[PDB]
RNA sequence: AGUUGCGGCCAUAUCCACGGAAAAGCACCGGAACUCGUCAGAUCUCCGAAGUUAAGCCUGUGCGAGCCUGGGUAGUACUGAGAAGGGAGACCACUCGGGAAUACCGGGUGCUGCAACUU
RNA sequence: UGGAGCACAAGGGCACAAGCCUGCUUGAGACUGUUCCUAUUGCGGGACUGUUUGGGGGAAACCCUGGCCUAGAGAUCCCA
RNA sequence: AUGUUGUAAAGCACUAAUGCGCUGCGUUAAACUUUGAAGAUGUCUUUUAAGUUGUUGCCAGUGGGCAUACUGUGGUAA
């Protein structure tokens, strides 16, 4: 063996890609992801990437290239709030909510929204069929990443509204919140996750019987102004805000160009010869 | 075999044969050279007698 | 800077009931008993016979706790050591431990039908972010401004027990 | 010496030397086509659909896709006369061949120019490459540049 | 001008030491009624927003270790095509062609794509 | 950075794995065609497609027709 | 124009060897390779030079070789 502080340890190294040293990326999940057959020449696969951050939902649709990936549909967790929420992203009714909105918006540039409307929301298991006459519904698949699978996960909330946009993304019914392991599923228990049936409910515990840890528990749900019973309310004013309009504002401001007085320039040759000769001479 | 300029890749610019001497007359000549053995090169100096620079190269090879 | 200081992150206690069997079961009883949680069985990697183990059967038994369970456990085995500890326990990356004697000194009361055992104490001190190295996404170094010392341990051990460095 | 089906390839399929791994994304995105020039490349880390050690460094010409492979047709000696092989390989043993990089570049600027001369009316076909012929001529000037004076100079040694 | 999400090529990008950082981000960070998972809410899963730039990420520095590219070594070693050359042999020479490699010296230290956001 | 393991000879290969632990399973299914070692040529051993009132694993993309790859192989006539 | 290769030589980066000095100096490799030729070997373009074959019928002999220039292996050697 050769140790870590030793020459012949670094002579021998050989790097791995920069995304898997950055932890970032699974290699063999991203190949049998892309994978498709080399007959096909109709299109290239569209998979919908949905990453939850420390404050935000993302999600966006991507097609893989030979010189990188290119981003169609675009829809975010920050966005909700001009349909009337603001009362804690990266929820369980957030990301639900930000998945419908990237459905609608990803049909409309389509011209596919007059056709395969909005299903009701608070329906069954219900994998959308193609209607005869005009052009099948785009298909997606579901990618979450380095993001463990679990039943009741905020990754297969996003998966959940996407159908109900009038995706086609295929799944089963388990994952969600009426599933029992013999194979019946409750259909209402996933609706009173949806809207905030599980928060207004725990906020109205803990505030009576200890006000003390209502303070810091939902400190900022009470300054802005969101008390319990209203909460199942205000979901469902956004869920038909954004089936019929769900576009972009269309701001176009110009160039931080200014920023760049924050570098920190580099010693050019001379300053280095300099500094070296000086740090020897006084020696 | 001092530069690394080689035949195929090199010009030829002029060349000119210097003509005998026409009135003979005999004088010493010193000759600087190197010859190669059965096991090696070497140096010699070898004077001699002769009517032009041509001339006393023969009578050196002759001896 | 209220990001530096230092607390703890585990501790681990274990006992070495030799060979499985009969007195497992008392030993896994006293962890349980003492603080609250059942413990885990370790086996035996290779068979020796000047010691007499086989290559699979239980030897020991720890567990490992946390939160303030553990900062008032720590504070009752000191006590039995009257809070002095010798200066060589302590290590170059902010561990130490050390190890009590008979069971009956902390707390359970006698049962004749258990027994005395001995324990084996450790303790692991660290500061916040911590975690970068532990999580899934991301996975890095910790970096050497974090990172607690051998003197840093030192002088956390005199200002929380006011104990005596020994040697 | 004995004629198993990976006879004598320890460093024939071998990794060169911090170039190990299996095959990159990139390898899997390109697109093939029926007329296409393609070259046989192994990558022992794969174990599936790989060709005979014969094919290593061949280049063939695409004659059918299937969903995970290629048919490639190419031709082999057998004492006295060739013969066409049919080689069923892997998209990860396979790479674009540029060997018709100098030919298309250079026929695509002939029929450039032709649309440019009919569009004037004045044109003309014939665009042989030649061969580069003997010499032009010189002017070597000497008002810088002046001669070194090079010799035998004699011989020394060191020891 | 940059950071973040998803990338292509996979060290000029890695490793070790010190330092810097406006706005956003990315984080660390406060908890356990519900979902999920443990000897352990450390990791994993759910709900949050009091605190902090200390670390991570990003940027500078170093006659730094490695890596990348040049010079020297050198027209040297080896070698394709020839001829009734020398030598007891081992082998050496000549004509027309091609041509390396450590030790030593110099200079460099990621480049790019699609999207969103920041005075 | 693999300096260990991966039934057996040696070589090649491999790190969020092909190694270790763990869950569920019988793809070690029924048929059908093109091609390589490989030729003037049989047997054999591999690779790749299609068709199924067909399975298994997985949320899904996706993989699976024995063993990580290179050895473990038997005509004419007769019988079951 | 664009691909493939691991010998000679050289070298110690891996496997296996080899003397000293207490960082350097010294010696090795058919079943070692960080490097790496001369030479070979694929494909495109006559829209490069120079030159000027396709399909099939009926059939014989032969299946002990030897020498040499350069180049290997076994053998004290022939």
């Amino acid at each position: 063996s050769n140790a870590k502080g030793t020459r012949n340890y670094h002579k021998n190294f050989q790097v791995k890609r920069r995304r898997r040293r950055e932890g970032k990326t699974d290699y063999k999940h991203r190949t049998n992801m892309i994978r498709q057959d080399s007959n096909s020449c109709g299109s290239v696969k569209h998979r919908l990437v949905v990453r939850i951050t420390g404050s935000r939902v993302i999600c966006q649709i991507v097609a893989a290239y030979m010189d990188g990936d290119r981003v169609m549909v675009y829809a975010d967790s920050r966005e909700l709030e001009r349909y009337g929420i603001n009362f804690g992203a990266t929820n369980y009714s957030a990301a639900y909510a930000t998945g419908f909105l990237i459905g609608r918006r990803a049909l409309t540039a389509m011209s596919l929204d007059e056709v395969y409307r909005p299903k009701e929301i608070d329906g069954t298991y219900s994998v959308t069929k193609d209607i005869d006459g005009e052009k099948k519904a785009p298909r997606v698949f579901l990618d979450i990443g380095l993001a463990r699978s679990t039943r009741g996960a905020r990754v297969f909330g996003a998966l959940k509204g996407a159908s109900d946009a009038g995706l086609n993304v295929p799944h089963s019914a388990a994952k969600f919140y009426g599933h029992k392991p013999d194979g019946s599923f409750d259909a209402k228990e996933l609706h009173d996750r949806i809207f905030g049936y599980n928060i207004s409910e725990y906020m109205k515990q803990l505030r009576d019987g200890d006000p003390e840890k209502y303070k810091t528990q939902f400190s900022s749900y009470i300054k802005k102004g969101i008390d319990p019973e209203e909460i199942p309310r205000i979901y469902k004013s956004a869920f038909d805000k954004i089936a019929e309009d769900p576009t972009r504002k269309k701001k176009e401001t110009k160039d931080y160009s200014g920023f760049k007085k924050y570098k920190q320039a580099r010693l050019t040759y001379e300053e280095r010869a300099k500094r070296v000769q000086a740090k020897l001479s006084a020696a | 075999k001092k530069y690394k300029i080689k035949a195929t890749k090199g010009l030829i610019i002029d060349c000119k044969e210097i003509p005998e001497p026409s009135f003979k007359e005999v004088q010493n000549y010193g000759i600087r050279f190197v010859y190669r053995s059965r096991s090696g090169v070497h140096n010699a100096y070898k004077e001699c007698r002769a009517i032009s620079k041509c001339w006393a190269i023969d009578h050196v090879l002759r001896e | 800077n209220p990001m530096r200081e230092i607390s703890i992150k585990k501790l681990s206690i274990h006992i070495c009931a030799r060979e499985s069997g009969a007195k497992l079961d008392r030993a896994a009883k006293v962890l349980e008993q003492l603080t609250g949680q059942k413990p885990v069985t370790s086996k035996a990697r290779m068979t020796i016979r000047n010691f007499g183990i086989r290559r699979n059967e239980k030897i020991a038994v720890h567990v490992n706790v946390s939160g303030k369970k553990a900062y008032e456990l720590l504070n009752t085995a000191l006590r039995v050591k009257e809070y002095e500890l010798k200066e060589s326990c302590f290590s170059n990356n902010g561990c130490f431990g050390f190890g009590i004697e008979e069971h009956i000194d902390l707390g359970l009361k006698y049962d004749p039908n258990i027994g005395i055992f001995g324990m084996d104490f450790f303790v692991i001190l660290a500061r916040p972010g911590d975690r970068v190295s532990k999580r899934k996404r991301c996975k890095s170094r910790v970096g050497n401004k974090q990172r607690v010392y051998a003197e840093d341990a030192k002088k956390w051990f005199v200002e929380n027990f006011e104990g005596v460095l020994v040697e | 010496r004995s004629k198993g089906y990976r006879r004598g390839t320890r460093y024939l399929f071998s990794q060169d030397h911090r170039k190990h791994g299996v095959a990159h994304v990139s390898k899997y995105l390109e697109k093939y086509e029926i007329g296409d020039m393609v070259d046989i490349l192994v990558n022992p880390a794969m174990m599936k659909g790989m060709p005979h050690k014969y094919y290593h460094g061949r280049t063939g010409r695409v004659y059918d896709v299937k969903p995970r492979s290629l048919n490639v047709a190419l031709y082999k000696r057998v004492r006295g006369k060739y013969v066409i092989k049919k080689i069923i390989v892997r998209i990860e043993h396979v790479r674009k061949s540029r060997c018709s990089e100098e030919s298309q570049k250079r026929i695509l600027m002939a029929a450039e120019m032709a649309r440019d001369a009919e569009s004037r009316g004045v044109v003309l076909a014939p665009s042989k490459r030649k061969i580069e012929g003997p010499r032009k001529a010189v002017e070597v000037s000497l008002d810088n540049n002046q001669p070194i004076e090079v010799g035998y100079e004699p011989h020394v040694v060191i020891f």
